[PDB]
């Protein structure tokens, strides 16, 4: 219901589950606005004594992560099967337009590295 | 949405109250023993769901569930392998020297004497040597390691305990029913997509990265435990694309459809790799990634739940012409209805893949070091050709007991199925003239020789140095196959097998293959071979054509599939069934499979198998006695019988002694065989009488009555102790003799 | 122990299987203690 | 060995040119489913494309093969 | 009806409470597809096993017996395999373990609790109460002990630190 516009020209709906679908959504939705946000923290500043992900798996922070992360989507795992199976709005509404814009500014700020290697707010800053 | 999962939920509960109660399936046996045929009647009917139960909903689930009860088995079993690999073989021995180190990961205990089966295998080991060709699997894989092995193991266990959970999970928790299995679209969309492509598709991923550069460093002989571990391949792209450098650009030659940036390591080379005597890893590479995209291109053509797709009832209805009445209508009926019709469909096609494996392992040996390795290459054709003959035999007996239960004339009118019936005296007569005919010009042009050679007439023969028979139009088509690499498959490097013709691959100076050439006695033996499967179709298609009724029977299917007669009238109607025509047709089966092995041994031996001598020349096991002995009867029972029987009866005190032993054992359960064959039950019967008077007389008689086997069970024990004595004879005999030869 | 499995256990090829791998067991422990017996020794 | 060559906006044309044929041939030849705006759906459309990137796939590779490109 | 544990998740339907240290948390399911008891039992044993284990591995470093040889308690184990001293304990908890198996028998039947092994020697459970508190607080620490046994086997894998000497180390 919330970040409704009708927008809908291939008509995904119909063929898929919607609860499937905006979860899918939702959860993007928040992957990217922590992306954004730390792509444009991770410059302002540096955690103590730590292209990124290669020094990363090298360092093994990601792996840790991964088997954390891994971890928390298995118990969701039952939770989404389970849905399949059977002002705060105006926050839920926020929280779906804001993730779709950080959808829009990540993709943008990666893409951005590839062609000039460098971060988002450095790179206007330069 | 027509095609759904839909399930029974706790349909039959876990109790072990059938467990003591023996025979609980069936209203007969259930009500107990009163004489000893009650004992046998219980294992013959076991697994014949379809006579307990008339739903076939109940029918599906059973046999699902017995499906996952037999990958459970089948993981075990692999595992097992893998175990004895890691932990009782000579493999990281043989990594070292495959060409000096005999594979063994068997190990006996020492008992009575029986330790002297653990032989000098090589590497500082004592084992029983083994001819399964996993070690060449597993160097194919890139294990090059005892610790891999320990871990695919566990992988096999966890798979096997997944299996047996999922057939009790499906049978007693969660059965689907029967509109489930009614799914032919959405099950062949899924195991042509699903199941091959993507087994091939992730098998192919492997090979690139994994087989290929564990494979690469050893061929170039890094010792094994030098050769990094298979997740740095995956890691260190630089590293990878130190081997194979189109690795420098990723996916983007493969997404952009730049595909010839990939010629490293997809290559279509053809032949033998010259170190290994094995297929190019990299053909078999770009093989496994070519047949996964038209395998996932496959699984597309049927319709399940939008509307694009083949119905394949609309498919079968509309191919019919002329000569064929209704054509194909009411197929999709039977095989959406009848477990028998697609057992019987599906149990022909994996005997004829087997007979199919046989030969293209042979002859387009894939694994490294498989080809000089003797002992694995007999072992593994000869597996394959007797799986396949058992396998196509049972296809007919499915195809009896589809027509004698599951066919119904009332909606099969017209159609394939009621043509056939209604000409199989036209089908049956010409097929008997072409059995004659073919024993008449096969196996007369043996007998002519024999008495020719005998009557000291060499000229009169039908020979390579006499009378000639050559096979020509073989001879043509290996022609074509030697000159198509640049010519008819132009970016082809070498011929697809050098047994076309060509060159001689030598690995330790043993032939890794070379050509195959065909003369007369080739000509001879492979009549021979068209004449025993045409015989062998015969009896199997007689038993079918007429498992319902016969000008003799006219009722024969309310007698059903398997019953001994209709009494001696009408002259005598004993093995009139179609039960009775499977098991004349296993015998004829075992007629043929056995001289397609022979043949191969020989011819292997003879002409292709053998040691390389400085000037290139070959000196084969057997010395080239094939062309001129094997076109007499005489010639095989002296040159090939006689001759090769020497390692299997010189065997005693060594480490193949256990194949002199098993050689008179087979010997002696064959023979033993012919008691219940040439027999009759009513003299057993009546001997039993005086046992059970001796019994009485001493009051211990019991009270499960003796009986005398039934009819039908004394031709299966009979048939089944032949063909137990003549295979055990024959596996005994190739394994001592090419273990000690090659 | 549950009474059904109990009962399964006493069947005739249960038992026949287990009483036969038994009898092997000792006869091939008693060759491993005391082997190549030809004769009683006296 | 077959000369296959980098992406280009030609390779781009090929393709467009095979998506937009199927796409045209799938409303004429799928049997069971405004020339284009009636009936048509997301299966069709999957379906009509994944055909246009198997055709358009095979005419690329081929004029390649044989020099058109 | 939702899980007390985790919110999203749902109530399993054979957790109801009916155990102590019921939570509502089987992402999984297991409890649907086997029997609780078997579970609850071998929880009790896995926990207890662990319960020991942690307090054995800190004791060792902290005394040890002098007759043996001084050594690390995770590379103990290869000394007393070899010794025989291993063996004697495996023998005994196989000879306890075969009662057990009988336990269990009684379990099924409904004659015995999953973890009962009516063990009050020093009788300090008063009365029903006082064992309440215990029961969940022996699920507890059996569950954070088995978190606990491989916390610093596994940390004696990466550094090897006996792991009163780590704790205080870096
Ligand atoms: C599945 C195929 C398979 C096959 C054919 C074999 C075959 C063999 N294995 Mg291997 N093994 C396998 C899988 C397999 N194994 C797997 C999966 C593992 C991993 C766990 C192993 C691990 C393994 C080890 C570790 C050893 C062997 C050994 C052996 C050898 C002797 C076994 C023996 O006599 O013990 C007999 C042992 C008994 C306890 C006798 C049991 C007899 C009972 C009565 C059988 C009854 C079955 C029962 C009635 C079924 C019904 C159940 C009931 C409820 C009614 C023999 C060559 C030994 C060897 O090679 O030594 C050099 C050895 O030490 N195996
Ligand atoms: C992608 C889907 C898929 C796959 C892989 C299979 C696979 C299989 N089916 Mg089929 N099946 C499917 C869909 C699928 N099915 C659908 C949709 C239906 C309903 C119409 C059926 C109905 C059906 C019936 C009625 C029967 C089968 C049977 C079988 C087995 C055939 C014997 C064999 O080759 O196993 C050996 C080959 C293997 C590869 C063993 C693999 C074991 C697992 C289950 C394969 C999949 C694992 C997983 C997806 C891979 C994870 C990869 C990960 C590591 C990245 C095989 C496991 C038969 C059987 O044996 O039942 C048990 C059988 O009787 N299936
Ligand atoms: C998609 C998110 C994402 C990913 C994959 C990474 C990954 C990485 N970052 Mg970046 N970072 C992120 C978000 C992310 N960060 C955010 C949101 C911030 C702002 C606080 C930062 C700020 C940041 C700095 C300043 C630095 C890194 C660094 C690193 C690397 C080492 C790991 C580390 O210390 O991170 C630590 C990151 C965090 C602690 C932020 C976590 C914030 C979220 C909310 C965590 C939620 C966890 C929670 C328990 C899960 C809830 C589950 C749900 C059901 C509710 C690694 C490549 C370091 C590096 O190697 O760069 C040189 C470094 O110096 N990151
Ligand atoms: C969530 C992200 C995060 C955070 C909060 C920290 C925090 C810290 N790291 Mg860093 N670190 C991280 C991620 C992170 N790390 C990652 C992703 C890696 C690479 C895998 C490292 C690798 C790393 C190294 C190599 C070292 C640290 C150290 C430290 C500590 C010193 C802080 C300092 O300079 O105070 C300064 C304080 C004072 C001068 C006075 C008070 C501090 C607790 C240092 C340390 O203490 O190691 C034990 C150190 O040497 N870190
Ligand atoms: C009683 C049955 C039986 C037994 C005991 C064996 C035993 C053996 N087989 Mg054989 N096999 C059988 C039936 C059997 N086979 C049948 C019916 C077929 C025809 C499909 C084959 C085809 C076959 C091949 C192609 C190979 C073996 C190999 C082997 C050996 C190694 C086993 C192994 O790990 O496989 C390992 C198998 C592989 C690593 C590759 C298998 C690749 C095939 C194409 C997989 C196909 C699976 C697919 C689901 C089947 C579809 C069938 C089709 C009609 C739809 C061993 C001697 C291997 C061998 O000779 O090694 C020296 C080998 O390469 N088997
Ligand atoms: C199911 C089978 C399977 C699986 C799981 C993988 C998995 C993988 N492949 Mg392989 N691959 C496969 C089949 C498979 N491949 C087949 C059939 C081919 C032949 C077309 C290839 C050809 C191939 C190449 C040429 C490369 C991979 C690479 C990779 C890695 C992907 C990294 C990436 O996206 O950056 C890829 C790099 C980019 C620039 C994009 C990953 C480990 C890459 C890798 O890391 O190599 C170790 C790599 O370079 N694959
Ligand atoms: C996928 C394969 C497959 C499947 C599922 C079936 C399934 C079935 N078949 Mg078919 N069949 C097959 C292959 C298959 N068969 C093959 C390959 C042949 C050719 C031989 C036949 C020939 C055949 C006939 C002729 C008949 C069946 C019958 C049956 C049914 C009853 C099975 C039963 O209760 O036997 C119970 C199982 C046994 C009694 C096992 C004993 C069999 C042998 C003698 C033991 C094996 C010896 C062993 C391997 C080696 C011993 C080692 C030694 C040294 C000690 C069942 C529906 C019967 C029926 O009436 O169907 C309606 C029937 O009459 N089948
Ligand atoms: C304009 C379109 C176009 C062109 C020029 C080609 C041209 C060619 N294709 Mg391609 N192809 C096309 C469309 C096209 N195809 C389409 C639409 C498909 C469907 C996806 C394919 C699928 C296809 C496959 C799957 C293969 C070819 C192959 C070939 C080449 C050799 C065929 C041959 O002589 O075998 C003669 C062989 C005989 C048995 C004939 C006697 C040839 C250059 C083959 C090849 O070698 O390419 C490298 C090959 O394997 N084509
Ligand atoms: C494909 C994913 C992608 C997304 C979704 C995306 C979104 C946004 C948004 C959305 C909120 C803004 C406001 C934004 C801003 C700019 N982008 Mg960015 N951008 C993406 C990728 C690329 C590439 C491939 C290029 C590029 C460019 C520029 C330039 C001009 C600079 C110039 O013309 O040189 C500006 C102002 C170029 C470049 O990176 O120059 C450094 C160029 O080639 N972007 N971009
Ligand atoms: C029942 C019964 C009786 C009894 C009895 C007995 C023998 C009772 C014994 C009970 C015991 C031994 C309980 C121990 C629990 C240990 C836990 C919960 C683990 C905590 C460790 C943590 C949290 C950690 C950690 C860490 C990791 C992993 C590694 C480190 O680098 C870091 C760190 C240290 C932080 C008696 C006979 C008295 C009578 C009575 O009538 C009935
Ligand atoms: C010997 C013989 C019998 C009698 C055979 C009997 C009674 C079988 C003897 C089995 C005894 C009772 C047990 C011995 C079994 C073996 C030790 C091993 C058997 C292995 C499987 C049975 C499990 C017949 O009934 C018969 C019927 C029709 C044609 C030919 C014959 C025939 O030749």
């Amino acid at each position: 219901v919330p970040g409704d516009a009708g927008f809908d020209p291939l008509t995904i709906s119909a063929w898929l589950d919607s609860r499937w679908l905006r979860e899918a959504e939702i959860k993007h939705c928040r992957v990217a606005m922590l992306a954004a946000a730390g792509c444009i923290a991770q410059d302002i500043f540096q955690f103590p004594g730590a292209a990124l992900h290669d020094a990363a798996v090298k360092a093994g922070s990601m792996g840790q992560m991964l088997f954390w992360i891994g971890f928390v989507e298995a118990i969701s795992t039952a939770a989404t099967i389970q849905m399949l199976q059977g002002g705060r709005a105006r926050m839920e509404l926020s929280e779906i337009k804001n993730g779709r814009l950080a959808m829009i500014g990540f993709s943008g700020m990666v893409h951005h590295y590839f062609i000039t290697g460098k971060g988002p707010i450095e790179l206007l800053t330069s | 949405k027509k095609v759904s999962i839909t399930v029974d939920r706790d349909p039959v509960a876990t109790s072990f109250e059938k467990w003591a109660q023996p025979g609980h399936f069936s209203r007969t046996l259930a009500k107990g023993p009163k004489t000893t045929t009650w004992i046998w009647n219980l294992h013959a009917d076991v697994h014949d769901f379809d006579s307990h139960t008339n739903s076939l909903e109940d029918i599906s689930r059973k046999i699902f569930s017995a499906h996952f009860g037999q990958l459970s088995i089948i993981f075990l079993w692999l595992s097992g392998m893998y175990f004895h690999g890691a932990r009782f073989s000579n493999y990281s021995a043989w990594l070292s020297n495959p060409t000096a180190v005999k594979p063994s990961a068997q190990v006996v205990w020492p008992i009575v004497g029986q330790e002297v089966l653990n032989g000098d295998v090589g590497g500082g080991f004592q084992g029983v040597q083994v001819t399964s060709g996993f070690f060449q699997i597993w160097r194919s894989s890139g294990i090059t390691s005892e610790v891999e092995l320990y871990w695919c193991a566990l992988a096999g266990l966890i798979m096997s305990g997944l299996m047996i959970f999922a057939g009790w999970f499906h049978y007693h928790k969660a059965a689907p029913k029967l509109e489930w299995f009614q799914n032919a679209e959405s099950m062949l969309n899924h195991h042509l997509s699903g199941l091959l492509g993507l087994g091939c598709l992730s098998w192919a991923g492997h090979q690139i990265h994994v087989s290929l550069p564990v494979n690469k460093l050893l061929d170039a002989g890094v010792a094994p435990q030098e050769i990094p571990l298979p997740h740095e391949f995956l890691v260190n792209r630089d590293l990878m694309a130190q081997l194979y450098p189109s690795f420098s650009k990723g996916l983007v030659p493969f997404f952009t459809l730049n595909w010839s940036e990939y010629s490293d390591f997809l290559t279509f080379k053809g032949g033998l790799n010259p170190v290994t005597g094995g297929l190019w890893l990299s053909d078999t590479a770009h093989h496994h990634l070519a047949l996964a995209v038209l395998f996932i291109v496959a699984g597309h053509m049927y319709r399940t739940n939008w509307g694009i797709g083949h119905s394949m009832k609309e498919i079968l209805e509309a191919h019919k012409g002329p000569f064929t009445g209704e054509g194909h209508k009411g197929l999709y009926e039977i095989l959406t209805t009848s477990w028998h019709a697609q057992l019987a469909i599906n149990l022909a096609m994996l005997g004829s893949v087997s007979i199919i494996v046989a030969h293209h392992m042979y002859a387009m040996p894939p694994y490294p070091y498989i080809a000089t390795d003797y002992p694995t290459q007999l072992s593994i054709f000869t597996h394959h050709m007797w799986i396949g003959g058992f396998c196509v035999c049972g296809g007919a007996a499915h195809a009896g007991i589809f027509m004698v239960r599951d066919y119904n004339p009332a909606q099969n009118y017209n159609n394939l199925l009621d043509r056939v019936i209604r000409h199989r005296d036209a089908i049956i007569s010409h097929l008997n003239w072409i059995c004659i005919f073919l024993g008449f010009h096969s196996f007369g042009l043996y007998i002519h020789n024999d008495t020719m050679r005998a009557l000291g007439r060499t000229q009169d023969m039908f020979s390579d140095t006499a009378i000639q028979l050559k096979p020509v139009f073989a001879q043509w088509v290996q022609s074509i196959h030697t000159l198509a690499p640049g010519n008819t498959t132009p970016n082809a490097l070498a011929t697809a097998s050098y047994a076309f013709g060509g060159d001689v691959v030598a690995v330790g100076n043993k032939v890794a293959m070379m050509p195959i050439s065909l003369g007369t006695a080739d000509f001879m033996v492979h009549h021979i071979h068209a004449f025993t499967i045409h015989v062998t179709v015969l009896i199997l298609l007689k038993g079918v054509l007429f498992s319902r009724n016969s000008r003799l029977i006219p009722d024969k299917a309310n007698l059903g599939f398997r019953f001994p007669c209709d009494g001696p009238g009408r002259g005598g109607t004993c093995q009139s069934s179609a039960w009775d025509s499977v098991f004349l047709g296993l015998f004829w089966m075992y007629n043929c499979i056995s001289v397609v092995i022979f043949h191969f041994s020989w011819k292997m031996q003879s002409d292709v198998w053998g040691t390389v001598q400085s000037d290139g020349t070959v000196t084969h096991i057997t010395g080239g006695n094939f062309a001129q002995s094997a076109i007499t009867i005489n010639g095989w029972l002296r040159d090939f019988l006689w001759a090769q029987a020497s390692q299997v009866i010189q065997s005693y005190g060594s480490a193949l002694s256990a194949y002199g032993l098993i050689f008179l054992g087979a010997h002696f359960i064959w023979a033993f065989s012919l008691m219940f064959l040439f027999s009759g039950r009513g003299y057993w019967q009546e001997l039993i009488e005086s046992i059970v008077w001796a019994h009485n007389k001493l009051n211990v008689a019991p009270a499960i009555q003796p009986r005398a086997l039934s009819i039908t069970q004394g031709r299966a024990v009979g048939l089944a102790h032949y063909l137990l004595g003549g295979i055990g004879t024959t596996w005994a005999f190739f394994l001592a003799r090419i273990i000690s030869v090659g | 122990m549950d009474s059904n499995f109990l009962k399964y256990l006493s069947t005739a090829p249960v038992l026949f299987t287990v009483w036969l791998s038994f009898t092997a067991s000792f006869i091939i422990e008693a060759n491993r203690f005391f082997p190549d017996m030809l004769y009683f020794p006296m | 060995v077959p000369q296959t060559v980098a992406w280009s906006a030609k390779t781009g044309a090929v393709m467009v040119l095979s998506n937009i044929l199927c796409i045209v041939a799938g409303r004429y030849v799928i049997q069971v489913k405004s020339g284009s705006f009636a009936g048509f759906g997301l299966p069709e459309l999957l379906a009509s494309t994944s055909l246009g990137h198997i055709v358009g796939s095979g005419a690329i590779l081929g004029l390649s093969y044989v020099g058109v490109l | 009806d939702f899980s007390a544990a985790v919110p999203f998740l749902k109530r399993p339907s054979n957790l109801d409470g009916a155990y102590i240290g019921d939570v509502g948390f089987d992402p999984l399911g297991f409890s649907d597809v086997f029997d609780l008891r078997v579970l609850r039992e071998a929880e009790l044993k896995h926990g207890r096993f662990a319960m020991l284990a942690v307090l054995g591995f800190i004791v060792q470093e902290l005394y040890t017996f002098p007759f043996f040889p001084k050594m690390a308690p995770v590379d103990a184990h290869d000394y007393f395999v070899k010794q025989g001293g291993g063996s004697q304990i495996i023998f005994w908890i196989s000879f306890v373990e075969l009662f057990g198996v009988v336990a269990l028998f009684e379990t099924l039947q409904g004659k015995r609790e999953p973890g009962d092994f009516a063990f009050d020697p020093l009788g300090l459970a008063k009365d029903e109460a006082t064992l309440e508190r215990y029961r969940l607080a022996e699920v507890k620490h059996a569950r954070l002990a088995m978190i606990a046994i491989g916390g610093f086997i596994h940390q004696y894998w990466v550094t090897k630190q006996t792991v009163l000497e780590q704790l205080g180390n870096f």
